[PDB]
């Protein structure tokens, strides 16, 4: 299974804070997906590797009817830490944070896991968290904040029937649920519907600490954004808080090379101090 | 002791007045905001912990202390803005021949860090000799066993201690206190306290399109421009009360004593009368 | 254990006291102490526990206190239906002692 | 209310094992701080504690007698059973089983009395 | 000084406790306390000193503690080779008291 790569031109921006803003250009510092990055192109035409979960993902769920209906997380996956199943079956999105060694290939009923334990949290939310050439595009931005899981979602249909690839356009994401259960997560495993009786392709990115300039519309939505990590035009637009810079020279940052090695040269004495004369003396002091 | 529970509550009303009519709590030392003035204060993330210790060890639950349980069993940071509640539990946590259902850690290499729970139990090998799963002179067990007998005076009896970790970070609160739900306000100035946010100003209706996830509302600055009603879901802007300056027009004390007041910033409504620009 | 007076006499109308001594009191602070009453042919019923208070269903005639280490049962207004055995009980370090016996003989 | 009734054979052969039971009704033994004990009252003598059980299967006995006193709980049918071996003609007395509600209320409600003669 | 029980009985396999009371304790805080064992015809050997700890060569059967002012020696698993006199000793303000004696009689 050779892992390919795609582009992320202007997709992967969500609402950082739950505060309404109108006609302003707010600059935020949080975990986001850098523009023009490399995202895996796993095709689900069989595939289910255990990808890492260092800090945030951009798991897309491009399907047709019911191909991708669940996700799974965890750090040990050997009945050592609590898991997080987000299965999306018919009108049930019940999340379980129990601890168990399910299997080595979670294909999908109770065939996901094989045992149970003292579950510390379980959400019972009722609303499920999920033509000619109009397919269904959907993305789910996740984070590993100690407070909540920060599950974002935004569904929208595509226009043309071009080969599978992230289209050109901007679409913010709004929070849906916030699970206050804390659990260490280092990897993740998708849960796809087998339904054997191409087809789909899920994209998986990785978030990075970046700075963004979010432009809110008059209704309260984000139309465009600029990531201050791209070509210096982006940094120039970030340092002036605008999207149409004028003609001229502008100073943005300061070039500085960071060190690469470390030198610690203490003197060659090779003689331990006689601390036994002040801590283990017969006559101590007056 | 070493397995102190943590049952965090959220999205609920917490009336601390019930705790007064309960069993005598002669340990209500609120190292935090205020012991009495607590119902009129909302919380964002409250973490309720619990553990059972002796009597002479309750003074170590305060933020910053030495000892044995405040350094290797349960240590609190020097930022805890909350309350500690303890009471004598010698009536149900002390039986004949000692209740050995409470184990406390005794041997630990380093000091316990803020908010750490050591549920593991390994053979404490104190260096200088490779030990194994046995018991000897220089190699012993880290966990101990409490002996809670009813024949002990004040200090050696069990005390069920329960603390509340009030985070109170800047965020939309979920755990609000009990208060009389009053009605709405017309175009007048009040001291509203909508969902923790305690501001003052004219609460007039607006024509903003809030999103289903949005609760508050701001502007080009950190001022809470608008908000939605907790039990009506209505977009009403929060404009501050009318203010301005006062300018006294004096023709000179040597000439006369009549003065004229210029309320700059008023429309002759929130004050002869003549409205200027 | 706990020692109690064997024979205690009392005139009808007066008040008599019992003594619940230490007798190598391993109880410690001697916080909780309960007194019972057992008539000949029946079951012992609780009359006063936590001598600072009294249970429901008992008249004000029964009262108790403990100055330093000895609990005393003050029974005022003696009647004919009061000749029964009383016992003071506490919690020891390895058992639940019930003390000795105290027979009340109301003469007259 | 609490009804503590006893049963079992009153007359028994010497040097045997008693099977004096205590059928409790009106409360649940699984309450924190609850338990049923046993108190002996010889004719013309004082009370003396023998055994006591708790809500966590703990069996506390008198320090003098530990090789014969064996108590057990049967909350499935609500019948506390007490067994004691090496019966001598000095243990003939009226036994009582009382409920220990808490530490402050030491055996508030008692039984009715069953004279078990040993001759 | 220090008072100790004269005769203490214990069944083989059970556990018994000793009492080292205050008896006008001029010892002060009663920090250090050591218990010895003297079989008939031998020399007294130390069994447990600093009751929070135990010396070398002594099995885990011996243990002790002191709640407020009385030290207790907890000896579990009694055997035939345990009938000896025990003594609790502390440091007074002007001497080193050794208290009384405690004879253990293991019947059966």
């Amino acid at each position: 299974l050779p892992p390919a790569y795609t582009n992320s031109f202007t997709r992967g921006v969500y609402y950082p804070d739950k505060v309404f803003r109108s006609s302003v250009l707010h600059s935020t510092q949080d975990l986001f997906l850098p523009f023009f990055s490399n995202v895996t192109w796993f095709h689900v035409i069989f595939d289910n590797p255990v990808l890492p979960f260092n800090d945030g993902v951009y798991f897309a769920s491009i399907e047709k009817s019911n191909i991708i209906r669940g996700w799974i997380f965890g750090t040990t996956l050997d009945s050592k830490t609590q898991s997080l199943l987000i299965v999306n079956n018919a009108t049930n999105v019940v999340i379980k944070v129990c601890e168990f060694q399910f299997c080595n290939d979670p294909f999908l009923e109770f065939r996901v896991y094989s045992s149970a334990n003292n579950c510390t949290f379980e959400y019972v939310s009722q609303p499920f968290l999920m033509q000619g050439n109009f397919k269904n595009l959907r993305e789910f931005v996740f984070k590993n904040i100690d407070g909540y899981f920060k599950i974002y979602s935004k569904h929208t249909p595509i226009i043309v029937r071009e080969p599978e690839d992230l289209p050109q356009g901007f679409s913010a994401l709004e929070p849906l649920v916030d699970l206050p259960i804390g659990i260490n997560i280092t990897r993740f495993q998708t849960l796809l519907a087998l339904h054997r009786s191409g087809a789909a392709a899920y994209y998986v990115g990785y978030l990075q600490p970046r700075t963004f300039l979010l432009k809110y519309n008059e209704n309260g939505t984000i139309t465009d954004a600029v990531d201050c990590a791209l070509d210096p035009l982006s940094e120039t637009k970030c340092t002036l808080k605008s999207f149409t810079v004028e003609k001229g020279i502008y100073q943005t940052s300061n070039f500085r090379v960071q060190p690469t090695e470390s030198i610690v040269r203490f003197p060659n004495i090779t003689n331990l101090c006689p601390f036994d004369e002040v801590f283990n003396a017969t006559r101590f002091a007056s | 002791v070493y397995a102190w529970n943590r049952k965090r509550i959220s999205n609920c009303v917490a009336d601390y007045s019930v705790l007064y009519n309960l069993a005598p709590f002669f340990t209500f030392k609120c190292y935090g905001v205020s012991p009495t003035k607590l119902n009129d204060l909302c919380f964002t993330n409250v973490y309720a912990d619990s553990f059972v210790i002796r009597g002479d060890e309750v003074r170590q639950i305060a933020p910053g202390q030495t000892g044995n349980i405040a350094d290797y069993n349960y240590k609190l940071p020097d930022d805890f803005t909350g309350c500690v509640i303890a009471w004598n539990s010698n009536k149900l946590d002390s039986k004949v021949s000692g209740n050995y259902n409470y184990l406390y850690r005794l041997f630990r290499k380093s000091n316990l860090k803020p908010f750490e729970r050591d549920i593991s139990t390994e053979i404490y090998q104190a260096g200088n000799k490779p030990c194994n799963g046995v018991a000897g002179f220089n190699c012993y067990f880290p966990l101990r066993s409490y002996s809670f007998r009813p024949t002990y005076g004040v200090g050696h009896q069990p005390y069920r201690v329960v603390v509340l970790s009030f985070e109170l970070l800047h965020a939309p609160a979920t755990v609000c206190g009990p208060k009389k739900s009053t009605n709405l306000v017309k175009n007048k100035c009040v001291n509203f306290n909508f969902n923790g946010l305690k501001g003052t100003g004219v609460l007039t209706e607006s024509n903003k399109k809030f999103l289903p996830f949005q609760q508050f509302g701001r502007d080009i600055a950190d001022t809470t421009d608008a908000v939605r009603d907790p039990q009506t879901l209505e977009i009403l802007d929060i404009t501050p009360c009318s203010f301005g300056g006062v300018s006294v027009i004096t023709p000179g004390t040597n000439t006369s004593n009549q003065v004229a007041v210029l309320y700059q910033g008023v429309n002759c409504t929130e004050v002869n009368v003549f409205q200027t620009r | 254990a706990l020692t109690q007076p064997a024979s205690v006499s009392g005139s009808p109308g007066l008040s008599i006291t019992i003594s619940c001594t230490a007798t190598s009191s391993d109880v410690g602070a001697y916080n909780y102490v309960s007194w019972y009453q057992q008539h000949p042919g029946q079951a012992p019923k609780l009359m006063i526990y936590d001598v600072s208070k009294r249970p429901s269903g008992v008249s004000n005639r029964f009262s108790g206190s403990k100055s330093a280490n000895t609990a005393s049962l003050t029974i005022s207004g003696l009647q004919a239906e009061d000749e029964a055995d009383y016992y003071c009980s506490s919690y020891t370090t390895t058992s639940v002692v019930f003390g000795g016996g105290t027979k009340l003989t109301v003469l007259g | 209310q609490v009804t503590l009734r006893e049963s079992g054979p009153t007359l028994v052969k010497p040097k045997q094992t008693l099977t004096l039971t205590c059928t409790f009704s009106g409360f649940s033994l699984s309450t924190p701080g609850g338990g049923v004990g046993w108190i002996r009252q010889p004719p013309g003598k004082a009370l003396e504690w023998l055994a006591l059980i708790y809500w966590d299967d703990d069996k506390r006995y008198s320090p003098s007698l530990k090789s014969s006193l064996t108590i057990t709980k049967d909350t499935s049918k609500n019948q506390v059973v007490l067994t004691m071996t090496n019966m001598d003609p000095v243990d003939t007395a009226t036994y009582y089983c009382a409920r220990l509600t808490a530490a402050d209320t030491i055996f508030d409600c008692w039984g009715q009395g069953t004279l078990v003669t040993v001759s």
